[PDB]
């Protein structure tokens, strides 16, 4: 990373000397090959976006592998961790869920539907009848007052998932549901406890 | 600037130093004009059958470097001059057998070169061809070092006469 | 014989990188402070490779090279710093005293109130 | 080219083909001095690479093991540790003179026979000149400063000489004769324009500092006012044998010769400063904690930080408990399972400490907690095998028993090796790995008698070291 | 401005982040955002439960927020509360409603005599002013 | 843990004693030959060593002193320091001739005795040759960039002077005669394509 760097504290005759350029450029090569890459990695570490890969997964796994997303988009990894770190102030809401969706699903509309139950425990004991908010308009009226709990499910539009999965022919609903729920478990589930309760996943 | 060092001097002004080579010699001194010696010897360089007022300044230069003592019986004169010049100067005379020959380069009308060698003392003549020629006379066989010449044009005279600059140099084995 | 090689000038006499770090911190604070007990002098064209030439000429010691390096914020001597930049140097004995205090009893550092 | 460790022969090589491919030595052959010059520069660059490796180690908190670097990273995380707590003993007081009041006023000073300052935590009462009180190793310091200039983010610095024993801090702002005890909220949280708020922090040179607001966020103390730092200090777990007399000092020296005080209980219940590695671990787990009390891991971390002495803690969320129970219990809704183990306190005691802690902690919103006792699950281990005959079999058995008690004992640190609320259990793989790391036996077998698998809520599986079986033999050498 | 103060401002500006994590935080932020409020206070499901002394089928994740502003009515207070709720999108699985504030005035009868150096009318005026200022 | 390395006079001493191994070159010690080569190697290792030390020191948040270092820290913290803002205010405008237009538009410069550019922000209406317009010391420096490659978070940096006096920034993405405006936005939220704009960046240069 230095060109003719030994051209300044050297008399010009000894600069044009035969062996002095040999020693100079050999040591320049040696430093280039075995000191500078440390300087490059530290300069990368200076910037959140510049960090080399080794540093990126180092900072990733210092906390643990359960706090990250297993993505191949290495360029977005600095951006993804930036979001994962600046969300800590707003991560009691659906925003971190959407932040996960950024990479796990590339912007899929996900709605948090809390669990609704009838008041009438004798007619419908609590936890037996769980009505989604989508049908709450037309279904929960017949059950009187409509218990709302922090427990709830998550609904994904079937049209949206079909659009994002990039398959026009046969769609394995069970397989895609299993895949997405596993992604939910391994990237989003730790954000749920304690208050947030997930009791099932559904597609509109 | 003061940081630059040259090798040869033309129009640019600078301070030069000795290059990085394998061998070098020196000879410096002032004439005596007090009491002198004379003697015949065989050495390097110098015109054969010629007297040479040798001093501490030219002892190593125009007489060439000392030869190998096992290289013939010619080491006695070089040792004698080495031991004597350190304190006194002389008028040493040098000659060589006829076997020695000096080289010459001829430039024809077009300026084409032709190389030749003639025994020392022989006089070269120019016939209808062979427009002109230049022969070396210092006695060096042009083998260690070698004599090279570079010729090109230059500015004209005040009378407008076309002029050309030529430079002579000695090149060692290592390339200095 | 009894002999050991060393010199009592190195700011890096303190083996802690972090301690050396706050040392250069407050020396930068003072240098880019406008204190009058600082020198008033600009940059020289040849300082690109050799920022410590100024230290040598005005003091005869190269211990100020790290001082000027942090003052200029140079990435490498291969690159140059603008000629004419405002450069400030404090009396050397002052640095010697502060480092002496910091490596014997550089504990309170900030402010001592009462024993 | 790469940061992979090279070898000196490889460096010598790369140098020598570089040299031969370079033409200058071709014109100048015969440099056998460059040989050992290459050798010397090879050791030089080897040392340089070692230095680079040290740089990598110090460039990451996980890789760096230095107190200074760990503290720097923790302050970046905006995390600080916990101060040591005083050790308290139980003493009896019998006044030797009638003029001595039977009611000893609040906070009377005392010195111990081992020359340590002690302080009463309450008013002592003498029943006809006879009383008993608990007194802890507590001492008093105070620093007063006066503001002279106007800087945003007013800053105050402390000395390790006092922070090495500091336990409790009090901040008083006396403005024009009006003294107000200021409150502290970290990172200026909930700090208004004129909020009497300050933030305290460590500094990698073990300095202690406090900063005030900008006027925009946090009240700026006015010019000419004064700041008072009261520091209640202690030396940690200063334990002294019972049955020794106590000497009042300072203002209490007047009654020192009139009142006799004799201790009856060894001075216990003291804590010291936590270690560098555990501070690093809590720093990482606080980086996970994200400066907010939201989830169960955060709850456990806060509780273990605030309650020293517990072996470990465990907690489960509403959803987790409901999944365990198989029902959508409304009573269990907004109910958090909790449990814990302490090397010296019972389950009921632990439950009442945690209930008191949640009561005096207001950082909750309708958060209901259900505690269950931690159930111990002892199991036996039969280690059968042959060992080197060079050691005494009795010595080997004693060493094995001590190691097992240390590693997987009832009160072993293995359950909470990180002290960040992550309670972990013992595994058969863990036991076999530990015994292989011991490596004394040449061949061996483990029988896990009455082995059980913990539910993870409250089950406490541990090794029955005393009932463990040692079929130790001598392996022929 | 100076490098150190810029660094400090950058490293401590994260306090202004709308990080609200409890109902007390909500009340504090509403107070700091709406000048002139006499007071603001919320009461969650547990608070309503202990108010009522019995289980409520309705008081499930529901938080009733009350307050007084001299220049604002209950409807205005609810409106501003709701507007701040939209402006601050930080909530999950909890509903917030506005609770009516019931005025409970009470009278004081003071009886006695003063020094003749004082004026009864002026003393009455001053006492009424101070009492309305402090406990009015 | 920690790193250490021996001092300059030391490293010189052990270097000369180890080169004293071969008897044919051992006694060159004491000469300006060995001292010059020794000072050269020591200066180069000094550079590499303590500049790695300075790099690791600047790697910390509170240790940043350089303007570039602290602005990089601010960019990493997603905050921008308070840049200087020019004073703004009112200036009187009089007409010296009938040829003076009664309307003077915004977006015109004014040259002081020091040629300090005074941008106008309003429309000056000369009433009987007397007019007023809001004036503040500002200038608009215009540069352009051409899309070299479609690299994610592709870097486009400015000069030192621009970085120093960049009070405000405007980014106009012009395609084949169609110009849109993109701004710098942080605090990303909500799934999908949140916006079609750039993001901020700083370089320790």
């Amino acid at each position: 990373m230095q060109r003719s760097w030994f051209n300044h504290r050297l008399t010009s005759a000894k600069q044009k000397s035969l062996l002095y350029k040999s020693l100079a450029d050999l040591v320049q090569s040696m430093m280039d090959t075995f000191v500078d890459p440390w300087l490059e990695r530290i300069t990368n570490r200076k910037s959140i976006f510049s960090m080399s890969k080794e540093d990126l997964e180092t900072r990733t796994n210092e906390l643990g592998q359960f706090f990250t997303i297993r993505t191949s988009n290495s360029s977005s990894v600095p951006m993804l961790l930036q979001q994962r770190l600046d969300e800590i102030h707003f991560k009691g809401t659906e925003r971190p869920i959407n932040q996960t969706i950024y990479r796990e699903f590339n912007g899929i509309s996900v709605l948090w539907d809390p669990i609704y139950a009838p008041v009438d425990l004798e007619r419908h004991p609590y936890g037996t009848v769980l009505i989604p908010e989508s049908t709450l308009e037309t279904t929960g009226g017949t059950f009187g007052e409509m218990f709302l709990t922090s427990r709830g499910m998550i609904s994904i539009p079937i049209n949206d998932l079909a659009r994002t999965m990039g398959i026009t022919g046969t769609i394995d609903q069970s397989a895609i549901t299993e895949e997405i729920l596993r992604k939910f478990n391994q990237f989003v589930k730790p954000l749920l406890p304690l208050h947030i309760v997930f009791d099932g996943l559904t597609l509109y | 600037s003061q940081y630059s060092i040259q090798q040869s001097l033309g129009n640019a002004s600078g301070v030069a130093v000795s290059p990085i080579n394998a061998d070098a010699t020196l000879s410096t001194g002032v004439a005596l004009n007090s009491s002198l010696w004379a003697g015949i010897g065989v050495f390097a360089r110098g015109k054969p059958f010629t007297v040479l007022a040798v001093t501490e300044s030219n002892y190593e230069d125009v007489l060439g470097e000392p030869l190998k003592p096992s290289s013939g019986s010619q080491f006695e004169p070089i040792r004698h001059v080495y031991e004597a010049i350190q304190q006194t100067s002389g008028y040493v005379v040098r000659a060589v057998p006829d076997d020695a020959k000096f080289p010459i380069i001829m430039f024809d009308e077009s300026g084409e070169p032709a190389y030749s060698a003639l025994p020392y003392g022989s006089e070269i003549e120019l016939d209808s061809g062979e427009a002109f020629a230049i022969y070396v006379d210092d006695g060096d066989p042009c083998i260690s070092p070698t004599r090279e010449l570079t010729i090109e044009t230059a500015t004209a005279d005040s009378a407008g006469n076309e002029r050309f600059l030529l430079k002579l140099t000695q090149t060692t084995s290592l390339g200095v | 014989t009894r002999q050991y090689p060393l010199s009592r000038y190195d700011d890096r006499n303190i083996a802690d990188p972090i301690l050396r770090a706050e040392l250069r911190k407050e020396v930068m604070l003072m240098c880019e402070s406008n204190d009058k007990n600082l020198t008033i002098y600009y940059v020289l064209p040849d300082e690109q490779y050799r920022p410590d030439l100024l230290a040598y000429r005005m003091w005869g010691i190269a211990e100020l090279r790290w001082v000027v390096t942090l003052a200029a914020g140079l990435e490498d001597e291969s690159q140059g710093m603008t000629v004419g930049k405002k450069l400030k140097l404090p009396p050397a004995t002052w640095i010697r005293e502060m480092i002496r205090h910091f490596q014997y009893d550089g504990q309170v550092i900030g402010t001592l109130s009462i024993a | 080219m790469s940061k992979t460790t090279p070898t000196k022969d490889s460096i010598r090589a790369e140098f020598e083909e570089l040299v031969e491919k370079d033409s200058f030595w071709s014109k100048f052959v015969g440099s056998q001095f460059v040989s050992m010059l290459t050798l010397f520069i090879t050791q030089i660059v080897y040392r340089c690479f070692q230095y680079a490796d040290a740089a990598l180690a110090e460039g990451f908190i996980s890789t760096a093991t230095r107190r200074s670097s760990i503290l720097a990273a923790a302050e970046t995380n905006s995390y600080v540790g916990t101060k040591p707590t005083p050790s308290s003993g139980m003493i009896e007081i019998t006044a030797t003179s009638e003029d001595a009041p039977a009611v000893i006023p609040k906070n009377m000073p005392l010195i111990s026979d081992d020359q340590y300052p002690y302080m009463t935590m309450d008013v002592c009462r003498l029943v006809d000149g006879t009383g008993t009180v608990e007194v802890a190793q507590l001492e008093i310091q105070e620093v007063t400063y006066t503001v002279t200039a106007a800087k945003e983010f007013l800053e105050v610095v402390l000395s390790k000489a006092l922070t090495a024993v500091c336990y409790k801090l009090e901040v008083f702002v006396t403005t024009d004769g009006k003294t107000t005890q200021w409150s502290s909220s970290t990172m200026f949280r909930l700090a208004g324009s004129k909020s009497q708020v300050y933030v305290e922090f460590y500094k990698p040179s073990e300095q202690l500092g406090v900063r005030f607001g900008d006027g925009l966020i946090g009240q700026i103390p006015p010019e000419g006012s004064t700041i008072t730092l009261k520091v209640w200090c202690t030396n940690g777990d200063i334990t002294l044998v019972a049955g020794q007399n106590l000497t009042p000092v300072d203002s209490a020296a007047n009654l020192a010769n009139l009142i006799s005080v004799k201790t009856t209980t060894p001075i216990t219940a003291g804590t010291d400063a936590e270690t560098t590695e555990i501070t690093r671990n809590r720093a990482q787990y606080y980086l996970a904690y994200d400066d907010q009390v939201v989830w169960g891991g955060d709850y456990t971390y806060f509780l273990v930080r605030n309650i020293p002495g517990l072996s470990w803690v465990k907690a489960w969320g509403e959803g987790q408990q409901e999944k365990l129970d198989g029902a959508y219990n409304v009573q269990n809704i907004n109910k958090i399972f909790i449990s814990g183990w302490h090397p010296n306190k019972s389950q009921s005691e632990l439950e009442e400490m945690i209930l008191a802690a949640f009561k005096k902690v207001p950082n909750e919103l309708n958060k209901k907690f259900s505690y269950k006792e931690v159930r111990k699950l002892p199991f036996k281990i039969t280690i059968t095998g042959r060992i080197s005959a060079s050691l005494t079999i009795e010595n080997v058995t004693d060493e094995l028993k001590s190691a097992l008690e240390t590693k997987f004992g009832r009160d072993s640190t293995f359950f909470d090796p990180n002290r960040v609320g992550k309670y972990i259990l013992i595994k058969k793989k863990d036991v076999w790995a530990f015994i292989e790391t011991l490596g004394y036996f040449r061949d061996f077998y483990l029988e896990f008698v009455e082995w059980n698998e913990s539910n993870g809520f409250y089950d406490f599986v541990y090794l029955d070291t005393e009932n463990s079986t040692f079929n130790i033999s001598y392996e022929e050498e």
